[PDB]
């Protein structure tokens, strides 16, 4: 039974009897930087276990007039064991990541998710005519959500979701490292994501390499006297962590 | 000694000297801004942080589409009494609906409801021995903050 | 110095000619080629991944979720068409702006079949069998299942395998078609009944989401580049 | 000189169609565009699964 | 070489294969083909996804930019040409660009150069043919205050002259990113701190290209035309993405409005009556 | 003659192009090569020869040899930042003039290690422990000698050899940065600290000048060919 | 093949190794790198230095000189280009040269040569297209005193004919110096009593270069600029030095006025703050 | 003819990239510029020594 599925890395194992296979990014696997691809010069260091593990963020609520969620690594992973620390202390980092979305409700319920990641995901402000703040962003472990109407904020994202705040179609997303949360069929999805951006390493809190959207497309439902709260878990563990630039922590 | 509202950094002296040069050493953070709540969530709204959300930053708010802001459109974080606080506190978005829908001579609603909100619509049919002028359903469109029906309803011709 | 005879078509510049041109940098040193995932060599790797079908495309949804929803409920429903709508993967409002779509917009030309992807998003407890058939330029839309029928279908029935493909044959007398489709390179349409009907046990909705997904098989290809009509500007951008 | 002979693009007349060429400037970058690089791999992302998956069997089972 | 897949013959079936049924919760596109869900024929497909590629895609000039600078000094028009480059100013090709996050290639650069005379009473003249300058001036070289600086000795940053009335001109330039790969979206910050630019300008910065005409002045105020052409060569992309959907607002963020999914229609089961006889 | 078609480009002149021309003194003999001393091939040749960095560039000192001085004096002085500057071989006005940075800023993009060699002045009694770290961007300069200590740093330790060097390692983010240096190109500072002190013996001056030298390393490289924003002028010279 | 050197991965150390140490007071530069100060990683450096090459650093063809000619007798304006040749009037090529102290290379001349009709109140003309003459006169050859003037006759002098519309006239020239190599610095006299003549001028001598309109008359005065550009190529230069400081005040010696060595700042310990969230 | 083929700089489409060239003028003077000279040398002027010196040894002993 391909159904139930097992991860370990690290000290934490994570357990499925209803995935829906794995999906492996781009098709590549998370691999360390080769000589023949790298700049910096210093040795990086690689925690291996110790920053490559399942990290657990604040859960979410599925509502009957839910319209999504997003967060945004590594940013999201700033206060996340040493994962967080190498952040802190070194000033370019190179990470992998096995996003693993968990959602669970029973055969007398409804509704369908789309976990997705989106690489680069600049978002637009509610404002045309001003910015968006970091702030409005990405905030930590916690979850920024989507509107089903248009949002007024001064420099907060277009939460329409529609518009997945990108300017684009939503039932375009499918074209990035995504899996679905059919209740009926599934219970979580799992995305490999390899290292993408247009350099070796990056810094992780200056840069969001890619966005994690959860947009349900099927509205939850339900009959009477069935379990209404549905929450919805996000974890996510780091592969091949490199880091460069060791200096004093940087003050956040 | 931190003033209000700044925190200790562990980390750091509290502490200057004078060196040889009559000038007093560095200083560092060892007082930082402290850190307001998170700002929460608005239903059916939206919260933008542009700078932080630390002693002295500002956020604003809005509503999206086919609702309607009551209350601040902003909040500071300033320094309440022995820590740093949001000053307004999160405004509501109220969902905007459309006036009744028009009832049309020798002709009805196909599943009429009690409210209707952006985006929603009502189709009409016209009696037996009537024929429909007009297109069959309008849509509640919500420019602006007010809610109004996209056209005029159909009309039934006997 | 050797006799030349300059030819027409000299000293002029199109945009789609290909010579040689000096470097304005000579012996610049590119920087080094890194291997980065996901690489697209032609486009219709793209035109070949699923994409949500906007079918519900009312002038109430065209700002919701609600535009991708295909809905369908317990009860007596024959007779009744679910939903419909032509074949032009490029002009029809409901394929105009999937991926695939979307892209064939950048051509005039296109051929080859596609696979609608259904799914189904009611509870596990929700069963039914769904007939989405496919016909062929020539004759009126199917008013009644009988009428589709008759024409390339797939009955597909609700169960643990979630989706349902819906493969659309390239049945066409030329060996291409415009994306601005007119009636003489018609395709034909595309129209969902009930097999039979939706039956739920107590305590589990009555209406269920349908999802549907749109993408290119391997027999498809674009022909005639061109600019999409879905992007303009009256002045240079600030 | 350094000529390299290719193949044309099919004619409105198939079914000597081949072309000369030779490179005069020192920067790579001053040659003619690459509209023969016919390469494809949709696997990756039309089947970025870790497990394949058989067409003729069932998705999950 | 290019070519499509041919279509296999098939016949009746009746087995457990089931090649129909699937699960999109994989995340996988199903690999269907008609042969599979119906008896089909033999077809040698000899079409080909030649022109699909994305070199023959993007491996077109497209105009990037234009600006109008004058030839006499009268009143404040600008007697030359200043331009931060970058292809956000022109939705069209800044339209497929953003089809993906990431590219490298060279690129054939081409000018479209025209002038005119102002309208005027008396406008009689007799004007030599005009000559231009283009210079790029790459991120820290001196910039021209005038049409006279000594910055248009160009002793170092490549420049162009040309005279009207021949072939607009033209040069290719290489790889100029300092990144392994040219950036269309950058969901990041200038500074460390998550502030200051946010996205493409925050780290772009091909340098900046101005133009004037050589020649010292014009009895009656003349102005000209310049229109930057862009044509990428040698083409790589990577990670794929939604095509824009929203109308483009700033050339300098992704801002945009709540834009319709697609147009409207009576009714899900709406398809037009095209046969009446 | 021979069908000719000219291609866009043609009969323009662009100043760095490369094109074979007539000869105006044909069968010009040219004067016999003579072997001189000091050739140059390639102008990081130069680029990696130490230069005095006039690290004390406050305006008093902009036209004195005080402006290479570094002061270092006797007694107590823990937790005192000797000096510190950012790192911007072409952009800083430290390095902004040195044998390096002059020729950095006739190209716009730069890549590889920098040498800071310091050379202790002082009388040969006088002894001492200074530390020279090196942060890479991202957090706050160093307030203390602990910050500074976590960063890239090495403890010189005054001695027979008068010299020590700090290589400053290319920890960047991308394989190359611009000359003109930004936010986003950042490359990190340099603040020197004393490891411990300057002791000294009776009868010896307590002020000693420190010089520091700055130049490329075998890693090291232009790119970006552009005009120097040092010279310029209003009108021809006579 | 102009490739730069790798990184040796590097380890721990603990040994009586001091390639930190040395003494500037030898004179040598320190050979050091990351290596051998700290723990390094294997790196396979792909990076070049091909454009830091003297060749393509000075083969750029730089704006030397610009003179204005008119067409008409009126006035005392110049009907004639009169120059001797040198590159120490443009500040931007100068100071490249000055880099080093001797040179020897040929090089490509292109001449720009713009034309237009004077401001007036009736001026309305019809001038066939204006033909140019550039003549280069070694020392020694006999200079022409009019537009008329005999020695325009170019018999044996190299000249140039050019009418406007064309591409700019260009040729290149050998090695023209009788020394072994051009000189960029004489710190020498022209006379051996040490006086007369000191620096460039005291030796240097390519000549000089006229130009003029070989057309007759124009109805109405009309003025043409020629910009003479140099482009050195097979390039060959010795004994570096200290780039120019100080502005440039003529163009016949090194004169200067005392400038500051570089930009001023609050403290030696000033660096600006960029990181503030 | 005398053609000359050499191999052209790296484009941005590396990991036929060669031109060939013929000189059609008496004097070398008039040929192009010799942009793929890679010589290096730095030693006359970072270590213009008589006594070579060791880098990992002391620079006076
Ligand atoms: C000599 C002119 C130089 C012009 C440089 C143009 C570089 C274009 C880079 C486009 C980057 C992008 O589209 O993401
Ligand atoms: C036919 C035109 C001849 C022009 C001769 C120019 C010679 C330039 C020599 C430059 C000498 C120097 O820069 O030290």
């Amino acid at each position: 039974s391909d159904r139930v599925r097992s991860l370990t890395l690290g000290n934490s194992t994570i357990t499925t009897q209803e995935s829906a296979n794995v999906v492996v990014g781009y098709g590549r696997w998370p691999e360390y930087l080769r000589d023949d691809e790298a700049t910096a010069e210093d040795q990086p260091t690689q925690p291996d276990v110790a920053t490559c593990r399942f990290y657990t963020l604040e859960s979410v609520q599925w509502e009957k007039n839910s319209a999504g969620w997003w967060w945004k690594f590594p940013e999201a992973l700033k206060d996340m064991g040493l994962f967080g620390q190498n952040m802190l202390y070194h000033y370019l980092g190179r990470a992998g990541y096995t996003i693993h979305v968990q959602c669970n409700a029973s055969k007398f319920h409804q509704g369908c998710l789309l976990v997705v990641c989106v690489p680069e995901a600049e978002m637009g402000c509610s404002q045309t005519d001003k910015e968006v703040a970091a702030m409005n962003l990405t905030k930590g472990e916690a979850a920024h959500k989507f509107e089903p109407t248009k949002t007024n904020g001064e420099h907060t994202v277009q939460s329409i979701v529609c518009n997945a705040g990108m300017g684009v179609g939503v039932g375009n997303l499918t074209i990035y490292p995504h899996q679905w949360i059919n209740l009926r069929t599934n219970n979580c999805a799992t995305i490999v994501m390899p290292y993408v951006n247009s350099v070796p390493m990056d810094n992780m809190f200056r840069h969001y390499n890619f966005t994690l959207m959860v947009i349900p497309f099927a509205p939850l439902d339900y009959a009477a006297q069935a379990s209404e709260y549905v929450p919805v878990t996000v974890t996510i563990a780091p592969m091949c962590a490199e880091y460069n630039g060791l200096r004093l922590a940087y003050q956040q | 000694e931190c003033r209000p509202g700044y925190r200790r950094e562990p980390s750091l002296s509290p502490k200057l000297t004078c060196l040889q040069n009559l000038k007093w050493s560095t200083a560092v953070e060892f007082c930082k801004k402290k850190s307001c709540p998170n700002p929460g969530e608005i239903r059916n709204g939206q919260i933008d942080v542009p700078g932080g959300i630390l002693f002295g930053a500002t956020i604003s708010f809005s509503c999206n589409t086919g609702y309607k802001l009551f209350g601040s459109t902003s909040s500071f974080c300033l320094i309440s009494g022995s820590s740093v606080q949001w000053s307004d506190p999160l405004p509501e978005c109220r969902e905007i609906y459309c006036p009744a829908p028009p009832q049309i001579d020798n002709g009805i609603i196909q599943g009429e409801r009690d409210h209707y909100g952006y985006r929603q619509s009502v189709t009409y049919a016209c009696n037996k021995g009537f024929t429909m002028i007009g297109e069959h359903s309008i849509y509640c469109t919500v420019n602006n903050d007010e809610g109004e029906w996209s056209g005029p309803p159909p009309e039934c011709r006997g | 110095g050797l006799p030349v005879l300059n030819t027409p078509g000299s000293n002029q510049f199109m945009t789609s000619d290909d010579f040689q041109s000096p470097s304005a940098m000579p012996q610049f040193d590119v920087t080094p080629h890194m291997d980065i995932p996901g690489e697209v060599h032609n486009l219709m790797e793209i035109a070949e991944v699923d994409s949500v079908v906007p079918v519900n495309n009312i002038k109430a949804n065209l700002q919701s979720m609600d535009a991708y929803h295909i809905e369908v409920n317990t009860g007596n429903y024959q007779g009744e068409k679910i939903f419909a709508f032509q074949m032009q993967p490029g002009l029809e409002s409901v394929f105009k702006r999937t991926l695939m779509g979307e892209i064939l917009n950048y051509y005039a030309h296109w051929s080859g079949s596609i696979k609608l992807t259904f799914t189904f998003c009611g509870s596990a407890m929700a069963t039914g069998k769904l007939l989405l058939a496919y016909s062929p330029p020539g004759a009126d839309v199917p008013a009644t299942r009988k009428q589709a029928m008759l024409g390339t279908h797939m009955i597909w029935d609700i169960g643990l395998q979630s989706s349902c493909v819906l493969c659309i044959p390239w049945i066409s007398q030329t060996h291409y078609r415009l994306v601005q489709q007119d009636e003489y390179t018609s395709a034909g349409n595309v129209t969902c009944w009930y097999q039979t009907g939706i039956v739920v046990p107590p305590g589990t909705p009555n209406k269920c989401v349908v999802l549907c997904f749109a993408s290119a098989c391997n027999d498809f290809s674009v022909r005639m580049l061109r600019d999409t009509p879905f992007i303009g500007q009256t002045a240079l951008l600030q | 000189m350094g000529a390299q002979v290719s193949t044309q693009k099919t004619g409105a007349h198939e079914t000597i169609i081949h072309y000369t060429n030779i490179n005069y400037y020192k920067d790579a970058a001053s040659n003619s565009a690459n509209r023969q690089d016919f390469t494809q791999d949709p696997g990756k992302f039309t089947e970025p699964v870790k497990d394949i998956m058989i067409k003729t069997m069932p998705a999950l089972n | 070489i290019a070519r499509v897949a041919d279509t296999v013959a098939s016949g009746p079936s009746n087995s457990t294969s089931i090649p129909a049924l699937t699960a999109v919760e994989t995340g996988h596109t199903s690999q269907v083909e008609p042969s599979d869900t119906m008896q089909t024929r033999h077809v040698k497909n000899y079409h080909s996804r030649s022109e699909s590629t994305v070199e023959n895609f993007l491996s077109r000039s497209a105009c990037v930019y234009i600006e109008e600078y004058y030839t006499k000094d009268q009143d404040n028009v600008n007697r030359y040409m200043s331009w931060t480059i970058n292809a956000r100013r022109m939705v069209q090709l800044r339209r497929k660009f953003e089809l993906f996050t990431y590219m490298r290639f060279d690129m054939e650069i081409t000018f479209v150069i025209t002038s005119r005379q102002l309208p005027g009473t008396s406008i009689a003249q007799d004007m030599p043919p005009l000559t231009h300058q283009i210079m790029y001036i790459p991120p820290g070289g001196p910039v021209p205050n005038s049409v006279t600086d000594f910055a248009w000795q160009t002793s170092t940053n490549p420049s162009i002259f040309w005279t009207e009335g021949n072939a607009p001109p033209r040069m290719s330039i290489p790889f100029i990113s300092i990144g392994n790969a040219y950036s269309n979206f950058y969901d990041g910050w200038s500074h460390f701190s998550q502030n200051g630019v946010y996205g493409y300008n925050a780290l772009n910065n091909m340098g900046k290209l101005y133009a004037r005409h050589v020649n010292k002045d014009t009895p009656y105020q003349m102005s000209s035309t310049i229109r930057v052409y862009f044509k990428p060569k040698h083409i790589r992309v990577w990670v794929p993405r939604p095509p824009r959907l929203s109308p483009y607002i700033k050339s300098s963020n992704v801002n945009f409005n709540p834009t319709n999914l697609t147009d409207e229609r009576s009714s899900i089961t709406y398809v037009p009556d095209t046969i009446r006889p």
